[PDB]
C-alpha cells in the first residue's frame, strides 16, 4: 500500500505562539516547454513518389491537400509568434556592466561568459548540453544522402518522401541576447524598467525593499546583511550542485523533442500498409496491371495515405494548443516574478517570494527561483489584546509576546523582540 | 505561378509561400533482361501426338527460353484464353519465375469448370485450382483428332469418391467405392462400383460432348531469380543518371549507383522499411546496384504582392550555393537556411518584415529591389550601475492604451440529408 | 457509386467538425481570460504587473465590439529624472535610523 | 475471435497501436491531475480534539 | 438537487460514448451484412475479403 507521506500533527494551544527564530534562502528549479518543430508536407511526393499515373488521379483531392497545408502553416506562425511572446518583453537591450562588487552576491555564473562561442552562462552551457537534439541543422545535400546508402539514417528517408523540417527565425544567440539584456537590467536597475525608464538603485537597496516587501523590517537584513549575502551565494552554489549532480533533470523539453521525432518515424513507417489492395507498390501494380484495373488500386492506396496524413495533422493540431497554453503561462511567470515581486502563494516558488531569474534552453525555458523559508522556531505565551487602562490597546504591525514576566511586541514572519 | 495556381488566385500578397519541391526529369530509357536465344517449347507443350487422361493429367517444367507467343497465330485458333493474376495486355514485358504447364483432355460444357471457386464432377473429384491463383488458362476443340467413327474410349474420369480433392492433388487409385453399409471387399456387386468411367467420343456427336484440349499456366511474377522472359530486346546500362529503367519487368524511374551489399544465390532484389526496392542485381553482369530517388525538395519564393511589382526571390534550403544537386542571375547569397538567389545582402540591420529563417529578413525597398539583412532585435543600450548614486523621476505620464480580445463565434447548424443526397 | 460518394462526404462533415472543436477550445480561453481581465481590472485596481496595462495600473474601461471587447487602460508611467547620492542610514546619535 | 479477420488486420495493427498510446496517454495524465490538485501537502495533519 | 450538475454531466457524457461505440457495430459500411458469421456462412475467402 503506496505511503501517503509521513504522518504529523500539530498540537492547537490558544495560549501559546511559535515565532521563528532563523530563516533559509532557498532557490528551486523550474521547466517549461514553449515551442515545437515546425513541419511542412508535400502531398505528391508521399501519395504518389513521382509517378506520373498517379497525381493525374490526385486532382480530386488537391483541396484536401490545401487544407493540410494551411493547417501546418497556422502551427509554424503561432510557435513563432510564441517565441516572440515569451523572450521579447524589452525592445531596449541592457548592456551587461563591468563586473563590480555586488556586496557578495554572485551573478558570474548566470551571466555570460566572454571565453568561450555564444557568450553564454556556464548554467545555459549545462543545460545546452543535457538535452539532446536529432536534427543536426538542415543542410543535408543531396549527394550526402546518394554516397552514405549503406547508414540508414532517418532523416534521409524522412525527406525521400516530402517531409521536412523548417528552421526557428530567432537564433540561439539572439536568445542568449535577450536573456542577458533582462539579467543586466534585473541587477542594476531593479523592478523599474518593467514600468517606465530604468532608473538605477544599489542592490541592496533593491532586496532591502524586497525584504520590505514581504513584510520583515530592513533591520533584519542591516544587522546581518553579510550572512544574508552570504546565505543566498550558498543558494547558487546548492543549485549549481543540483544541476550538475543529477542528469536526469530535463524531461519535458526532450519528450517534446522525441514524440515530433516519433511521429514523423510513424509516419513514414505507415507506407508499408496496403489497403485492400494487391500490393503496397505503385511500381508492381503498374507492371502488371492495365490503367482500366490499376485504378482501383491506386484509388484504394490514395484514400489510406490521405488518411494518415490527416490523422497526423490532427494530433498536431491538438499538440500545439498544449504548447500554446504552456508558453502563456511561460509568459505570464516571466512578467510577474522577473519584472516584479509576486503577492501570490505558490507562483514564483514555494514560500514567500524574493525574486527570479530566466535561462534559456531549447524548446523552453528554466526559472531560478529565489524563496524565503523561515527556519527552526520557539514557543511563546501571548494575549488576545494587551488592555493596559481598560481600553483594548492593540499593536500596529507586531503581536504581544512574554517570556512570564515581560511583554513585548513581535511580527510574524521572524522574530524581532521589541517594546 | 506555381503560388498563384495553389491558391487559385490571380493575385498574390506577401509572404514566404512554400511551393512543391524540386524535381528532375528522366533524359533516357534503359532495358536490361537476361541473354536468352533459344525459342520457347510451344510445339511440344500445346502441340503433343497424345494428351493424358484428366485424373491422370500431367506436368511439365518449361525453363532458359523466350516467351513469344507470336508464332503461335498461324498454327492455333483458340476457344478459351483468361488470366487471373495479370493483365493480357502486360504479357510481351514482364519476365516468370517458376513456370509450369498442365494438360489433359474434358468434354466440351465442361470446361466451365477449370476456372477457381467452381463444383462440380472435374473441381471435385479429378483437378482443383487454388483460390489465390496466378496464371492463365487456355483451351480449344479437339473433334477432328481425338475422335473416332467407331467411338473412342480412351480417355477416363473419375467419378467416385469419398471427399474432394486438394488444390494440385492427383490420385489414381482403383480401390472399389462402396455406397450401402454391406462392406465389399473387392467383388464388385450391387452396392459396389468401379469408380473410374470412359468418355465416348463420336465424330457426330453434340458441341457439348465433344473433345477439348486445356492447358494450364502457373509462374510467379515479379519475386524470385527468372529464366523465361518476353520479346524485347536489351539496352546498354546508364550509371548516375536519372533514366528510366526495366529490370526484369520492374519499371521505375531513378539513379543507379554501385553498391557493396553481397546476396545469396537465390535472391534477386531488396525492399526498405517501406516495402520499396532500393537494390537488385543486374542480370547479364552478376553485379548489385542502388536505387536512388531524383527529386529532393525544398523550395519556397519570397515576393512583395503582385500590384507592386512582378520581382520573386527563391530560397531553397539545403545548397552550398551551387548547381541544384538532382537559375543563377547574378545575385546569390548563403543562408544557414539554405541558399538565396535573387536578392541584394545588405549591413545595415532594420525591422524585420518579411521573416527568412535563420535570423535574416527580407524586405521590398529603394529603382526597388529586395534586400535581405539580419533583423534589428532593437536599439542597444546600456544602465550605469553607481550603488552611492540613485535616481529618482520628477515627472510622469498618464497615458492610455487599448487591448483587443474575441469573445465569441458563429453558431452553425448542419442538415446531413440535404449536404450529401439532395 | 454512390456510396462512395457518402463515404467521402461523411468524411468531409467530420473533419469541419473537428477543426470547429479545436477553434472553439482556443475562443473559450479567450473568454476565460477576457472574463477574469473585466473582473479584475474593471471592477478593481490590480497589482499584477503587465496585466491591466503597461505600467502602474490606475483603472480600464469596458467598450463593445462585435465577437469582442476593447479594454481602454490608464497608466502611469515616470517622465524625466534626477541622480542623487544615497547611503543606507543616518547615524545620528549613535543608533541608526532607517 | 474469428481466426479469419485478424489475419487480414497485421495491414492495421499499426493503427491500433497508435490509437493505444494516445489513451495511455490520457490515463496517465488523469493520474497526474489529481495528484496535482490534492497532494500538495506531504505532512498529514491529524485533526485534534 | 440541481447543485452538482458538471460532475454528473462528465459521467454520463463518457458513458453515453461508450454505449454510442457500442450501437454503431450494427451498421454495414456498404457491405451485405453487418455480421461476420454470415459473410463467412455464405461466401468463399476470395469473395469475402472485400
Ligand atoms: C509454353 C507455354 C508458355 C510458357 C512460358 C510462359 C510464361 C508465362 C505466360 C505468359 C502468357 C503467354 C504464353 C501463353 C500464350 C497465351 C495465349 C495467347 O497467345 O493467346
Ligand atoms: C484559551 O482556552 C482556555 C480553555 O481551553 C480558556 O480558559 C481561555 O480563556 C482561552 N483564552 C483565549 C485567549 O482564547
Ligand atoms: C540561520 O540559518 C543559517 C543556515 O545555515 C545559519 O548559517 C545561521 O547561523 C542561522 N542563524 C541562527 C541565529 O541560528
Ligand atoms: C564568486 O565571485 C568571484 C569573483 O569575486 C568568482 O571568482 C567566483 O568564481 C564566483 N563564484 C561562483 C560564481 O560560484
Ligand atoms: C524574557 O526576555 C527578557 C529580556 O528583556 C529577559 O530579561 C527575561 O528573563 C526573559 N524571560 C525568561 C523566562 O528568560
Ligand atoms: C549475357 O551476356 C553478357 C555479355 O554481353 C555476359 O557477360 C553475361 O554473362 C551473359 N549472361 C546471361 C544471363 O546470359
Ligand atoms: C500460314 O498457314 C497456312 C496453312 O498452313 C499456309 O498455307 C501459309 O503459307 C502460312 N503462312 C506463312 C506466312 O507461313
Ligand atoms: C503440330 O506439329 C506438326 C509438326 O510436327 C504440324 O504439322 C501441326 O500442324 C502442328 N499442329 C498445330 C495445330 O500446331
Ligand atoms: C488425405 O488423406 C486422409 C487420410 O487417408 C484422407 O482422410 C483425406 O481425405 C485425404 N485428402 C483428400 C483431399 O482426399
Ligand atoms: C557551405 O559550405 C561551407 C564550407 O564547406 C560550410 O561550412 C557550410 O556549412 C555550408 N553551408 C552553409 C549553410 O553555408
Ligand atoms: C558601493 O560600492 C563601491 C565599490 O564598488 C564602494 O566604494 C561604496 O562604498 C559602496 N557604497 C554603497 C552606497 O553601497
Ligand atoms: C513636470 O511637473 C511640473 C509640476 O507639476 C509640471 O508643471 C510640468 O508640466 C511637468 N512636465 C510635463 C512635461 O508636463
Amino acid at each position: 500500500t503506496m505511503s501517503l507521506g509521513a504522518e504529523n500533527s500539530v498540537a492547537y494551544s490558544n495560549n501559546s505562539i511559535a515565532i521563528p527564530t532563523n530563516f533559509t534562502i532557498s532557490v528551486t528549479t523550474e521547466i517549461l516547454p514553449v515551442s515545437m518543430t515546425k513541419t511542412s508536407v508535400d502531398c505528391t511526393m508521399y501519395i504518389c513518389g513521382d509517378s506520373t499515373e498517379c497525381s493525374n488521379l490526385l486532382l480530386q483531392y488537391g483541396s484536401f491537400c490545401t487544407q493540410l497545408n494551411r493547417a501546418l502553416t497556422g502551427i509554424a506562425v503561432e510557435q513563432d509568434k510564441n517565441t516572440q511572446e515569451v523572450f521579447a518583453q524589452v525592445k531596449q537591450i541592457y548592456k551587461t556592466p563591468q563586473i563590480k562588487d555586488f556586496g557578495g552576491f554572485n551573478f558570474s555564473q548566470i551571466l555570460p561568459d566572454p571565453s568561450k562561442p555564444s557568450k553564454r552562462s556556464p548554467i545555459e552551457d549545462l543545460l545546452f548540453n543535457k538535452v539532446t537534439l536529432a536534427d543536426a541543422g538542415f543542410i543535408k545535400q543531396y549527394g550526402d544522402c546518394l554516397g552514405d546508402i549503406a547508414a540508414r539514417d532517418l532523416i534521409c528517408a524522412q525527406k525521400f518522401n516530402g517531409l521536412t523540417v523548417l528552421p526557428p527565425l530567432l537564433t540561439d544567440e539572439m536568445i542568449a541576447q535577450y536573456t542577458s539584456a533582462l539579467l543586466a537590467g534585473t541587477i542594476t536597475s531593479g523592478w523599474t524598467f518593467g514600468a517606465g525608464p530604468a532608473l538605477q538603485i544599489p542592490f541592496p537597496m533593491q532586496m532591502a525593499y524586497r525584504f520590505n516587501g514581504i513584510g520583515v523590517t530592513q533591520n533584519v537584513l542591516y544587522e546581518n546583511q553579510k550572512l544574508i549575502a552570504n546565505q543566498f551565494n550558498s543558494a547558487i552554489g546548492k543549485i549549481q550542485d543540483s544541476l550538475s549532480s543529477t542528469p536526469s533533470a530535463l524531461g519535458k523539453l526532450q519528450d517534446v523533442v522525441n514524440q515530433n521525432a516519433q511521429a514523423l518515424n510513424t509516419l513514414v513507417k505507415q507506407l508499408s500498409s496496403n489497403f485492400g489492395a494487391i500490393s503496397s507498390v505503385l511500381n508492381d501494380i503498374l507492371s502488371r496491371l492495365d490503367p482500366p484495373e490499376a485504378e482501383v488500386q491506386i484509388d484504394r492506396l490514395i484514400t489510406g495515405r490521405l488518411q494518415s496524413l490527416q490523422t497526423y495533422v490532427t494530433q498536431q493540431l491538438i499538440r500545439a494548443a498544449e504548447i500554446r497554453a504552456s508558453a502563456n503561462l511561460a509568459a505570464t511567470k516571466m512578467s510577474e516574478c522577473v519584472l516584479g515581486q509576486s503577492k501570490r502563494v505558490d507562483f514564483c516558488g514555494k514560500g514567500y517570494h524574493l525574486m527570479s531569474f530566466p535561462q534559456s534552453a531549447p524548446h523552453g525555458v528554466v526559472f531560478l527561483h529565489v524563496t524565503y523559508v523561515p527556519a527552526q522556531e520557539k514557543n511563546f505565551t501571548t494575549a488576545p489584546a494587551i488592555c493596559h487602562d481598560g481600553k483594548a490597546h492593540f499593536p500596529r504591525e507586531g503581536v504581544f509576546v512574554s517570556n512570564g514576566t515581560h511583554w513585548f511586541v513581535t511580527q510574524r514572519n521572524f522574530y524581532e523582540p521589541q517594546i | 505561378s506555381e503560388t498563384k495556381c495553389t491558391l487559385k488566385s490571380f493575385t498574390v500578397e506577401k509572404g514566404i509561400y512554400q511551393t512543391s519541391n524540386f524535381r528532375v526529369q528522366p533524359t533516357e530509357s534503359i532495358v536490361r533482361f537476361p541473354n536468352i536465344t533459344n525459342l520457347c517449347p510451344f510445339g511440344e507443350v500445346f502441340n503433343a501426338t497424345t494428351f493424358a487422361s484428366v485424373y491422370a493429367w500431367n506436368r511439365k517444367r518449361i525453363s532458359n527460353c523466350v516467351a513469344d507467343y507470336s508464332v503461335l497465330y498461324n498454327s492455333t485458333s483458340f476457344s478459351t484464353f483468361k488470366c487471373y493474376g495479370v493483365s493480357p495486355t502486360k504479357l510481351n514485358d514482364l519476365c516468370f519465375t517458376n513456370v509450369y504447364a498442365d494438360s489433359f483432355v474434358v468434354r466440351g460444357d465442361e470446361v466451365r469448370q477449370i476456372a477457381p471457386g467452381q463444383t462440380g464432377k472435374i473441381a471435385d473429384y479429378n483437378y482443383k485450382l487454388p483460390d489465390d491463383f496466378t496464371g492463365c488458362v487456355i483451351a480449344w476443340n479437339s473433334n477432328n483428332l481425338d475422335s473416332k467413327v467407331g467411338g473412342n474410349y480412351n480417355y477416363l474420369y473419375r467419378l467416385f469418391r469419398k471427399s474432394n480433392l486438394k488444390p494440385f492433388e492427383r490420385d489414381i487409385s482403383t480401390e472399389i467405392y462402396q455406397a450401402g453399409s454391406t462392406p465389399c471387399n473387392g467383388v464388385e456387386g450391387f452396392n459396389c462400383y468401379f469408380p473410374l468411367q470412359s468418355y465416348g467420343f463420336h465424330p457426330t456427336n453434340g458441341v457439348g460432348y465433344q473433345p477439348y484440349r486445356v492447358v494450364v499456366l502457373s509462374f510467379e511474377l515479379l519475386n524470385a531469380p527468372a529464366t523465361v522472359c518476353g520479346p524485347k530486346k536489351s539496352t546498354n546500362l546508364i550509371k548516375n543518371k536519372c533514366v528510366n529503367f526495366n529490370f526484369n519487368g520492374l519499371t521505375g524511374t531513378g539513379v543507379l549507383t554501385e553498391s557493396n551489399k553481397k546476396f545469396l544465390p537465390f535472391q534477386q532484389f531488396g525492399r526498405d522499411i517501406a516495402d520499396t526496392t532500393d537494390a537488385v542485381r543486374d542480370p547479364q553482369t552478376l553485379e548489385i546496384l542502388d536505387i536512388t530517388p531524383c527529386s529532393f525538395g525544398g523550395v519556397s519564393v519570397i515576393t512583395p504582392g503582385t500590384n507592386a511589382s512582378n520581382q520573386v526571390a527563391v530560397l531553397y534550403q539545403d545548397v552550398n550555393c551551387t548547381e541544384v544537386p538532382v537559375s543563377t542571375g547574378s545575385n546569390v547569397f548563403q543562408t544557414r537556411a539554405g541558399c538565396l538567389i535573387g536578392a541584394e545582402h545588405v549591413n545595415n540591420s532594420y525591422e524585420c518584415d518579411i521573416p527568412i529563417g535563420a535570423g535574416i529578413c527580407a524586405s521590398y525597398q529603394t529603382s526597388q529591389s529586395i534586400i535581405a539583412y539580419t533583423m534589428s532585435l532593437g536599439a542597444e543600450n546600456s544602465v550605469a550601475y553607481s550603488n552611492n548614486s540613485i535616481a529618482i523621476p520628477t515627472n510622469f505620464t498618464i497615458s492610455v492604451t487599448t487591448e483587443i480580445l474575441p469573445v465569441s463565434m458563429t453558431k452553425t447548424s448542419v442538415d446531413c440529408t440535404m449536404y450529401i443526397c439532395g
